[PDB]
Formats: structure tokens, sequence, C-alpha cells
């Protein structure tokens, strides 16, 4: 259980590093899909089975499908902005690298001082999540439906062809 | 010597300081989205580090 | 429980043997034998699929625990499904889901 | 047996990687990719926190998070399509006409 | 917690607004009618405003673990409702100049108002996050409603990218806070710490990430650079909405979160918020000396006024009338921004220079200089009453740096407000009842600001009626 957790975490970190440093949009999206499968592995190793199921169903099966769809629609290939590799020049990324580094080490040092009895990996079933979703969190469900409807209307209005 | 009103200039000092500081602060609003995200992350590090050093 | 770890191992070898079988099938195919602008309706369809798939996942979470949620859960999901159907009727009527001109 | 700290570190690493990809990339698609990476990292942290306490609230806010991520990705890709439709390029430095 | 019929009675504005979205959407599905859908939207918002009386008769109670209805729930719900109604009233003559579809505007305004009511009644991290997203995403649509424009599309892109970044920051903050605390209720954020261990590193880190996200949402320095571009590029009714309703709802849920959380009286968070308040006041006054754009000027004005509100928030635990001061300031700021952006919308309507405005539009120029005097803290205005409240709360907790920042920022803001107010009267080289309705709205805001500056007692009593569960 734990070994799968560390292996999938390492795979997700390496895949994310490949996404943020790649030049092909399709290869970057494929590496992101690999990272999302790894993150679903993290979800399954902790007992949150519903979380990993929805990670592969709607995150690694719907949203990145939409990204791949718009990539093949836009015909992204040998463009001018892609050929120069401006994000790989060290003078460009050296500032954001140390910025993300100091943010990361501050967050790490804040995390490391917290109490921890460990995660038992007890499987929180999707039945309990369904009970709580329509239990204490009913207005979250209705207004998240309203949020998805708002995003639907906004993206339709922006994304028409006319 | 006094006909140029030196005390009026000594009290007009903060007006020119305010204009210079405002023109300097307007350099951050260059209209670049990547700089805006970078400034948000810079503020995140500043706020975080200030919270841990004063914890 | 040896049955649970046995089923986990069965799933592991099922995954490994399936992926490796496809790999060696491609390898054997390569090895053997001699040699000598798209419209925005695509985006709209994918977007509608994504939004209705998230609302579908909400209904997925509902349907597994219908009995213990009671009739209050039923009327909540009735408002949910009515909102979904209202949005669907709205999308159909304006021509968002009309591919033909 | 799995520390809460290790999952939090993994989520923080994914978050800062997505933020770096959001900052250094001036193509709008990679900025949106970085945005989904950060929101998925925060959702992963929330799932880790929920699984530490044995509560379903982490998965519930994960569901809300992925609903937001789906709708926001839809809106961002519609805006990207509009930008590529009217300007024929995805340079995020080209949208700088409002300044001062 | 389950739902009782009296709990349904406590949620009349939410259910009425959601039913209004459903009804307006089904009406657009029937036929695209601009007048009918706008009338249905304003009818639903007015029905929610009327049903606030029944919510007040119901009393204060907690509906689900998510939400709690009390005095500021009603107050912020009402403020968001007036902001949304004024936004629709200003948007209608502007939308007569729109060649494309106009009916989705009111749908997005209704959904954003629904998120505002969420943020008004929020008592939970889930409701807070959902309300912020429910405000942001319709604002993504409304800012880029005229996406054929470079300015509106660019502002929509900037706001969408930056608000997704801030939402991820805020969500990571709640994740860290939930990892430390184990409860997402407002009252339990820090209830597991005692004997002076309130400055937990992970709790402070998560709350700092929330400060990052909310300071983006409240245009606080240094998460403020989006404000002038988004304010300038968006349509003027939309700019009115982000000026009034979004800021009011997000600051109300921030005030409730800092009042109810035991970590809200931490010294480190107090010092960080003091630094942010000082910097926001000084910066939002300093970048607006040399603005020839009225909308960017009002964006920096919003930055400085949210800094003043933050100054009022910092003394919440030490002071006793800090929340009353916040309510009075938010009401006065709502009316001043409503009038100013309504005048901006009326000269921006229909869709297709404030100098010399008095010689062709004298009533609009007069109400505009009245609202500019209100934003400067000039007496006989409600903004002066808000500034007086903020100063009194500053002397309550001895926040002398913040008080001096208030003085110097008031002087600088007063300088550029007088520039606009007298440039209205210099010399420089409609015809429907909805335009007259928008003019009536800005005129009523002007008379309200003048009367409640001269006689502020009714508003003070109304705000003092809004007390929470102790
Ligand atoms: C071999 C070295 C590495 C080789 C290269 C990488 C290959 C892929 C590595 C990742 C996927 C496999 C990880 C190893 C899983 C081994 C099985 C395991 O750990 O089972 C334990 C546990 C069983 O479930 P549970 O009921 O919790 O039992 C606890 C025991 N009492 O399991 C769990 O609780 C959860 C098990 C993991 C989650 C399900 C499977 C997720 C798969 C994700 C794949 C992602 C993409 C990988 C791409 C690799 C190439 C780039
Ligand atoms: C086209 C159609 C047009 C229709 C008209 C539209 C415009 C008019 C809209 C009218 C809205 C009415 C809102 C009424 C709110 C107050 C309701 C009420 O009766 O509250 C009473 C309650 C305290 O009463 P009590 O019974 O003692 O409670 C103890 C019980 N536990 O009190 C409370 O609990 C708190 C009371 C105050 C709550 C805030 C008030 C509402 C929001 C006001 C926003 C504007 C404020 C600034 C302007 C002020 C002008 C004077
Ligand atoms: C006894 C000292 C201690 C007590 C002090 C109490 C405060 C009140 C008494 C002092 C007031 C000083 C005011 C100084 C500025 C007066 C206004 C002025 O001169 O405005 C005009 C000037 C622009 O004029 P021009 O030269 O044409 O610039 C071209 C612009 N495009 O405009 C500008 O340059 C911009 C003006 C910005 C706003 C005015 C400056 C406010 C600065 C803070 C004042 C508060 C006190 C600070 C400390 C004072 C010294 C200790
Ligand atoms: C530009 C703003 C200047 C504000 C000055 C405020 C000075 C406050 C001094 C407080 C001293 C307290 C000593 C105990």
């Amino acid at each position: 259980m734990e070994f799968a957790f560390y292996i999938c975490g390492l795979i997700a970190i390496l895949a994310t590093l490949r996404v943020i440093t790649h030049t092909n949009p399709v290869h970057a999206l494929l590496y992101l899909i690999i990272s999302l499968l790894a993150i679903s592995g993290v979800f399954f190793s902790l007992g949150a089975y519903f979380a990993g199921a929805l990670e592969i169903i709607v995150y690694a099966g719907a949203i990145m499908v939409l990204f791949v769809f718009v990539v093949m629609m836009l015909n992204l290939g040998g463009s001018e902005i892609e050929q120069e590799r401006q994000w790989l020049k060290p003078q460009v990324w050296i500032g954001p690298a140390i910025l993300s580094a100091i943010m990361l080490v501050v967050i790490v040092y804040a995390i490391l001082g917290v109490n921890d009895q460990g995660i038992d990996g007890t499987p929180i079933s999707a039945k309990a999540v369904g009970i709580t979703l329509f239990g204490p969190y009913v207005l979250a469900v209705e207004l998240a439906s309203m949020l998805l409807l708002a995003g639907l209307v906004v993206a339709f209005h922006v994304g028409r062809e006319e | 010597l006094l006909k140029r009103d030196p005390l009026n200039s000594m009290m007009n000092i903060p007006a020119v300081l305010s204009r210079f500081a405002g023109k300097g602060l307007l350099l951050s609003e260059n209209g670049y989205l990547r700089w805006y995200v970078a400034s948000m992350s810079i503020g995140a590090v500043v706020v975080l580090a200030l919270l841990m050093v004063l914890r | 429980s040896t049955e649970v770890i046995a089923h986990h191992w069965a799933f592991a070898i099922f995954l490994i043997v399936a992926i490796g079988l496809c790999c060696l099938m491609l390898v054997g195919g390569w090895f053997l034998g001699g040699r000598a602008r798209l419209s925005a309706k695509f985006y709209l369809v994918a977007m509608f699929f994504v939004i209705f798939d998230v609302e579908a996942l909400y209904l997925f979470a509902w349907s597994t625990s219908i009995r213990e949620s009671g009739w209050v859960g039923f009327v909540e999901a009735a408002i949910f499904i009515f909102v979904l159907l209202a949005g669907l009727v709205y999308l159909v009527r304006i021509g968002a889901l009309d591919w033909t001109p | 047996m799995i520390p809460l700290q290790h999952g939090l570190i993994l989520a923080a690493i994914l978050f800062v990687l997505g933020l770096t990809g959001l900052v250094i990339r001036r193509n709008l698609l990679f900025m949106l990719i970085g945005l989904e990476i950060m929101i998925n990292a925060s959702a992963l942290a929330f799932v880790v926190a929920g699984s530490y306490w044995g509560q379903t609230d982490g998965q519930v806010m994960y569901i809300l998070a992925i609903s937001l991520a789906a709708a926001e990705a839809s809106i961002g890709l519609a805006l990207l399509l509009q930008l590529h439709r009217r300007r024929q390029n995805l340079n995020i430095d080209s949208v700088s006409e409002m300044r001062g | 917690m389950t739902i009782t019929p009296q709990n349904l009675i406590a949620l009349l504005p939410l259910l009425i607004v959601g039913l209004t979205v459903v009804v307006v959407m089904l009406s657009i599905a029937w036929r695209r009618n601009h007048f009918l859908n706008a009338t249905l939207s304003v009818i639903g918002l007015n029905a929610a405003l009327v049903s606030l009386w029944f919510v007040g008769q119901a009393g204060a109670m907690d509906v689900t673990p998510l939400m709690r209805v009390d005095g500021f729930a009603m107050l912020y719900t009402g403020l968001v409702l007036l902001a949304s109604l004024a936004t629709c009233t200003f948007a209608y003559p502007w939308l007569e100049g729109y060649n494309d579809n106009k009916d989705e505007f009111y749908l997005l305004v209704l959904i954003a108002a629904l998120g505002g009511i969420l943020l008004a009644n929020a008592n939970h991290l889930a409701s807070l996050f959902l309300g912020i997203e429910l405000i942001s995403l319709p604002l993504f649509g409304l800012v880029g409603y005229a996406f054929r424009q470079k300015r509106s599309l660019e502002a929509s892109i900037k706001y969408t990218i930056l608000s997704a970044a801030a939402s991820s920051f805020l969500l990571f903050g709640m994740a860290l806070v939930y990892a430390q605390s184990g409860d997402l209720s407002f009252v339990a954020l820090g209830k597991n710490l005692g004997d002076g261990m309130l400055n937990e590193p992970l709790l402070l880190a998560g709350f700092g990430l929330m400060i990052v996200g909310l300071g983006f949402k409240l245009s606080l320095v240094p998460f403020h650079l989006w404000t002038p571009d988004v304010y300038q590029g968006a349509p003027a009714p939309v700019s009115t909405f982000l000026a009034t309703a979004s800021k009011i709802a997000i600051f109300g849920v921030v005030m409730r979160l800092f009042l109810y959380a035991p970590v809200g009286d931490s010294e480190a968070i107090r010092v960080v918020l003091a630094i942010i308040a000082f910097a926001s006041i000084i910066f939002g006054n300093l970048m607006a000396l040399s603005q020839t754009n009225i909308k960017r000027l009002l964006g920096y004005s919003s930055i400085s006024h949210l800094g003043y509100l933050l100054v009022a928030l910092i003394a919440l635990q030490t002071g006793e009338m800090s929340m009353e001061a916040v309510g009075v300031y938010l009401a006065g700021y709502l009316f001043s921004s409503l009038g100013a952006f309504g005048v901006v919308s009326l000269m921006s309507s229909p869709y297709r220079s404030y100098r010399g405005l008095f010689w062709h539009r004298p009533i609009l120029a007069a109400v505009m200089t009245v609202m500019m005097l209100s934003l400067a803290g000039i007496p006989m205005t409600l903004g002066f009453i808000g500034k007086f409240y903020v100063l009194a709360v500053g002397v309550q907790a001895h926040l002398w740096w913040l008080v001096g920042a208030v003085v110097v920022g008031s002087a600088i803001g007063l300088y550029y407000y007088l520039r606009v107010a007298v440039s209205l009267y210099l010399h420089a080289p409609p015809s429907n009842w909805q335009y007259s309705a928008g003019g009536i709205v800005v005129l009523i805001s002007a008379l309200l600001v003048l009367v409640l500056g001269v006689w502020p007692q009714p508003l003070i009593s109304i705000v003092r009626l809004a007390m929470p569960l102790m």
C-alpha cells in the first residue's frame, strides 16, 4: 500500500516536471494524463476510492480529453512561440525556479511541524460520500450544480463560432 | 532670499514625494499577465514567511 | 484474509499480462516479415460532455446510497435533475446541440 | 502507516510545479495546464487531509474542486479559442494593451 | 444537520434566486426576449428582497453545517441584492447596443448574486469556497461578454487565469487548515489548540494562502495588480458588479470567518493583515494621482477603500463596534460605487470624457461629484460616516500606523477625487424608461448618501440590528 503511494507520487512529480518543461502540446497532455493516473493511484492507496475513480473518470477522462480536443482543433505544431524554447533559457526560468523553491520550502517547513499519527488507509466508501453529500452538504450539491450550469453558459457564450 | 517662499517648498516636499512614489508604483502595472502571476506568488512567499517569522 | 490479497495479486498479474501481451504483440509485428479549419461545435460537444459528466458524477454519488438518504435525498436530487433538464432544454432550444444548419 | 506529512509534501511539490509552469510559459494553453495542475494538487492535499481524519468531507470538497476545475477549464479553453480565432496566436504577452 | 420547514423559511432568498435562474433559463429556451427575461430577473431579485422580511421574522438559526442565518446574513444578502438589481438596471440600456445575445447576462448576474447570498450566509469552508467560485465564474462570463473587444477579452483572460490561480491558492490553504484542524466549521479553526499554541505553522500557512486568495478577491496589495485592467476592460455594469457585490460578499464572509475562528485573534495574522492594510491604502491611493481613465482610477479607489475596510477588520476582537463600522462602511461604499459606476454606465450606454459633463448631463454630473465627495470622506456624505467609523475603531485598538495611513491616503484620494469633481464642471469640446430608471437609481443613491451623511442614525440603527450568534 505504502510502496504504491511513494511510486505513484514519484511518477506524478516526474510527469509534472515533464509537462511544465515540454515543447509538444500532445506529449505534454499525455504526460499530464500519466500524472493524473499516478495521482489516482495516490487516491486509491489512501482509501479514497471515490476520489481516484472520479480522477480517472472526469479529470483524466473528461477535462484532459477536452484539452486534447482543443489541441487537435487548433492544429498546434511548429509554431514560432514553440520553436524558440524561451522557457528553457536559464535567465528566464531562474527567477521563478527559486521563487517556487522558497515557497515550497516554507510550505514544507510549515507542514513538517504538524502532528501526525499516520493515515490508516481505511477505505472511505463512495456510499459514505454519497450519504454526506445529500446529508450535511445538500446546498453544496445544488449550488455546485448551479456553478456547473454557470460555467456551461459562460463557455457556450464565449465559445460560439457564429 | 525669502521671496521664493522656502517654507512653502519645505511643505511641498511631501507632494513631490507622493508623485514620485506613485509614478514608481505605476511601474508594476505593465499589463503583463505573467508578471501578475509572478507578483501573486511573490506576495504568497512574503505573506507566508512573515507568518512563520512572527509565529 | 488471504482472499483479498489473492484478488489483489490476480488484478496485478491481469494488468501486467494484458499490457505485456499487447507489448510483445507489437514487438512481434515489428520484428517479423521482410521490408522493401474545424468548427467550434466540437469544443461545444466536449464541453457539454464534461459538464454533464460532473453532474453525472453527482448523481453517481447519489444513486449508491438512495435508501438511507430518505425522501429528503429524493427531493434534493429531484431539484438537481430538474436543474439539469432545464439546462439541457435551454441548450437544445437555442441551437447549441444542433450540428446541422 | 502512511504519514499525512508525506502526502502534503507531494501535493505542495505538485502545486509549486504547476505554479512554475503557469509563470514561465507564455503560451496560454500551458498556463491553463498549470492551473489544472495546481487545482488538482490542492484537491490531492484535501483528499490526504480527509483520509488522515477518516472523514468524507475531504472527498466532498474534492468533488467540488473538480467541478470547479472542469468549469474553469471549459471557460479558459473557450477564451483560448476566442484568442486563437481573432488574433491567430496564443502569445499571452500580446494581450498587454491595458497598462498604467 | 437535516432540513426543517423553518430552515427552508430561513433560505427564501437562496431558493427564490435559484428558481429565478431556472425560470429565466426556461424562458430563454422558450424565446429570446430581452425585456421579459430582464423583468423576470429583477422580479426574482425583488422577491428575494421582500422575502428577507420573512427571514427576519424567522430568526437566526443554522441551516446545515454549511450555513448560518443571522443579522449580517440578511444585511449582506440585501446589499448584494441591491447591487445586482442596480447592475441589471444599468446593463439593460447598455445591452440595447449589443448585436449578439443579451439574455445570458441576467442569468450570470442572478448566479453571481446567488453566490453572494451564499457568501452572506456562509458558516463553513465549503460554502465560502463555493460562494467565491459562484461569484467568480459568472464574472468571468460578464467581464468578457463583449469578447470581440480587445479590452474585454483581455480583461476576461487576465481575471480568469488569475482567479483560477487564487482559487487554487485558497483551496490549498483550506486543505492545510483542514489537515491541522480536522473540522471545516468556522468555530473550530483553532479549537484544538490551547495554552498559547495558536500560532501553529500549518494553520498559519493555510490561513496565509487563504489571505492570498481573498486579497486577490478584495484587491489587496500585493494581489491587486489585476484591478485597474479588469475594471477598465469589463463592461460598466459588470465593473459596477465587481466593485460592489463581489467585494461586499467576500468581505462579509471574511469578517465572519475572522470573528468566528479562534485563530482569528492570532497576533501573526493580525500583523500580516496590518501590513497588507497599510500597503493597500498607500498603494491604492498612490497609483491614482495620474490616471486619466476613470475606471482604473476607481479600481485603485477600490483598493484603498478595501484597505480601510481591512483596517476596520483588524480591530474586530479588541474593539466592540468594529463589525458595526464594517457594515456602515460597506453600505456607504456600496451606494457611492453604485452611483459613480452608474454614471459611467449611462455615458457608456448604449453599446457601440467626463470633462464638461455638467453642460449636457447636469444631473449625472452633480450626482457624480456627490459620489466622488462621498468616496473622499467629505462630510454630509455616508463615506465620511464610514471613514469616521474606521477612525474610531482605529483609536479603539490603538492601530496608530493604520490611522496615519488612513489620514495620508485620505489626503491623496481627496486630491484626485477633487480633480475629477471639478473637471466635471469645466468646458470641453437614452430616450427610454430604462435609461430613466438607471438615472433614478443613481439619483436615489445620491440622495441616500447625502441624507445618511447629514442624518446617519437610521443606517446606524439598522446595522446595529445586525448582531450575530455570540
Ligand atoms: C515495479 C517498479 C516500477 C515500474 C514502473 C512503474 C509502473 C507503474 C507503477 C505504479 C502502479 C503500480 C504500483 C504498485 C501496486 C502494487 C499493489 C499494492 O500496493 O497493493 C497494496 C494495496 C492493496 O489495496 P488495500 O486493500 O489497501 O490493501 C492493503 C494491504 N492490506 O494497494 C492499494 O491500496 C493501492 C494500489 C495502487 C493504486 C491502484 C493502481 C494505480 C495504478 C496507477 C498507474 C499510473 C501510471 C503508471 C505509468 C508507469 C510508466 C510511466
Ligand atoms: C419592484 C418591487 C420593489 C419592492 C421594494 C424594494 C425595495 C425595498 C426592499 C425592502 C426590504 C426589507 C428588508 C427587511 C429586513 C428586516 C426584517 C425584519 O423584520 O427584521 C427584524 C429583525 C429583528 O426583529 P425581531 O423580531 O426582534 O428579531 C428577534 C427574533 N430572533 O431584524 C434583524 O434580524 C436584522 C434587520 C436588518 C437586516 C438588514 C436589512 C435589510 C437589508 C438593507 C440593505 C440596505 C441598507 C442601507 C439603506 C438604508 C436606508 C434607510
Ligand atoms: C506640521 C507638519 C505635521 C502635520 C501635518 C498635517 C497635514 C496638513 C498640513 C500639511 C499639508 C501638506 C500638503 C502638501 C501638498 C498640497 C497639495 C498640492 O500641492 O497639490 C498640488 C500638487 C500638484 O501640483 P503641480 O506642481 O502642478 O504638479 C503637477 C501634477 N501633474 O499635487 C501633488 O503634488 C500631489 C498631491 C497629493 C496629495 C497631497 C499630499 C499629501 C501628503 C500627506 C500629508 C499628511 C502629512 C504628512 C507629513 C507632513 C510633514 C511632517
